């Protein structure tokens, strides 16, 4: 039930973690970069968002 | 080597130097780099001493001894695992990911090696010293005719550049040197009847041993039992 | 090489030389530039210190360290991978692959536009003075004595002033010495040997090295049991 | 070439040489000569500066630049297709195809009427002034410094002020380091041997590398698995 929340919202809300210079600098427990997607309310908020 | 290797100080080669009156200006200071220059030439691992040494790895670095002079091997202080050899251009050096083998690497007075944070077994090579901070060099009247006859050449060549010295008298120093030269690579290497023992069972083997390098060559003259069937 | 690079100072190798009362004249200005003819005609590569250094590369161009005299090789920061050598003729020069580099001068030409790469290269270990620092290892000092005693007995026997006899066997002394200090350094060791010892005996053969650092050339291949 | 090309100027070639006191009569006038005919005697391809320069061709006939040595491609400013050489006796002449070019003189002869072409061409990196740029490298500057050595002895040689032992020393230690010189500036590099490496090596060869502007040459030649 845990892991599947875990599964939900990383689906629902996943911020990609690319920087402009297309690096990523979040770096885990061994030292390698994580490498994070973007969900799907970053995926539709890119062509017609607005406040 | 056949032989045993009893040291004797840097002042027996000028009991026979200085019995040619023409050599008679040797001296300490002129015998002690005319050893070091001979030593280093000759190169018979038989004349250095065996010296092992624990130092720690700080970040990929670690502070070597002062009287080293070659490693034969360096291994982990913790599983014994020995280390080869750093083929790696870029070390200790991160990629941008900021991201298998051990392996050394020796300059000058550090060791450069693939592991972070351990401790390293090195066992090394130095000189033998004497009471004072002079080289101990053997006792093998083959090594002092033939240190005799090397200290004669380089000082008979220095005579010859003045002209202090016939053609031939060099020309006859320069053979018998490069007999005795020989003869000296000879002694200090050709194998003991103990250490052809240690041969015997290495290259005899019916199933090969080709990983004793991960061990401190320990097994390598061990003799390769077979059962009987 | 079996033995280690102890460094000494430069003014070593004229406590050596000027035992000879025909060498007397001999400076450290001399002793500077006899070594710098002596470390290049030789070109051993263990008397050059091993740095690493990252530059930005800024369009398919890039400066080079003050200090750098040959480079091992070049690879990429973010991905890894080594760069090889520019074989193109037209690399920076649009019209109306894998990478590559190439290096002339204090610049080193890539065909990649704005990236960083990291160089490891080689330089001259210096002193505490600018000078440069070397080994203590006596037959590369007596070696190079002999390259001194031979460039400056030439010189004098251009002016009549040493028997053609003595260059020859300053001549001869040298020849020998030259090529047994090229072997004393270029010999493996025990613990380099396990380094060609894995890198021969191949079952299956790695010949994809170069795009790592060289890194597992040395690795023993190991063959499972089945 | 396992070392870089680190650029110093002419006179460091005469602090090397008037050490020697029967050479001190030497100038800047006498060492330019004697190098730019030494630096073409040995024609290493390193020493050379590579530019690319686009010209235009007005009709079968084109306009060289000024610091042009030696061609390495022609191409095709708007395609990229190189040209070959021209084996045609009769270019542009009419009576009552591949593209190529004939370089003479400051004039290029191809065979397209009017167009624009990439030429890659190598020239003298020069000075400050405008005087010609000489390695540092030390066996590059022990052979110049033998090089106009030889061609000094060889004047007072016949001019008899120089024993045939002292010339032939020089003619001999001069022929050594002629050939060092050239292997310095010759052999493959560890990063060089990867353009030959993935070059030698081909299940499919590739023949076709001077259509590109020999880009693609030293690419490594990837199999699929199946």
């Amino acid at each position: 039930l845990q892991f599947d929340e875990y599964k939900n919202n990383a689906m629902a809300w996943g911020t990609s973690n690319r920087n402009l210079n297309g690096e990523y600098m979040n770096f885990g427990k061994s030292g390698n970069a994580i490498k994070t997607g973007a969900g799907i309310f970053e995926q539709t908020e890119v062509a017609n968002t607005m406040y | 080597m056949v032989n045993n290797i009893n040291w004797v100080k840097l002042p027996v080669i000028l009991d026979r130097l200085l019995r040619h009156p023409l050599l008679t200006d040797l001296n300490l200071e002129t015998a002690i780099q005319y050893t070091l220059d001979f030593i280093s030439a000759m190169g018979l691992p038989n004349v250095y001493v065996d010296k092992i040494e624990t130092i720690d790895i700080k970040e990929y670095r670690g502070e070597l001894p002062c009287d080293l002079i070659s490693i034969n091997q360096v291994r982990l202080h913790k599983n014994g695992i020995a280390l080869r050899a750093m083929t790696d251009n870029f070390n200790a050096y991160p990629t941008h990911d900021h991201k298998g083998e051990p392996s050394f690497k020796t300059q000058g007075r550090v060791i450069f090696t693939s592991i972070k944070h351990e401790k390293v077994d090195i066992s090394y090579k130095a000189i033998m010293l004497d009471d004072e901070g002079l080289p101990l060099i053997p006792d093998n009247p083959i090594f002092l005719k033939t240190l005799e006859l090397y200290i004669k050449k380089e000082w008979f060549t220095i005579l010859f550049d003045m002209g202090k010295i016939s053609p031939a008298v060099l020309n006859n120093t320069q053979q018998e040197y490069a007999f005795k030269a020989g003869q000296c690579n000879n002694e200090f290497v050709i194998p003991s009847v103990s250490e052809m023992e240690a041969i015997t069972n290495m290259w005899n083997q019916l199933i090969p041993r080709v990983t004793e390098f991960r061990r401190g060559f320990k097994n390598l003259g061990d003799k390769e039992y077979i059962r009987v069937h």
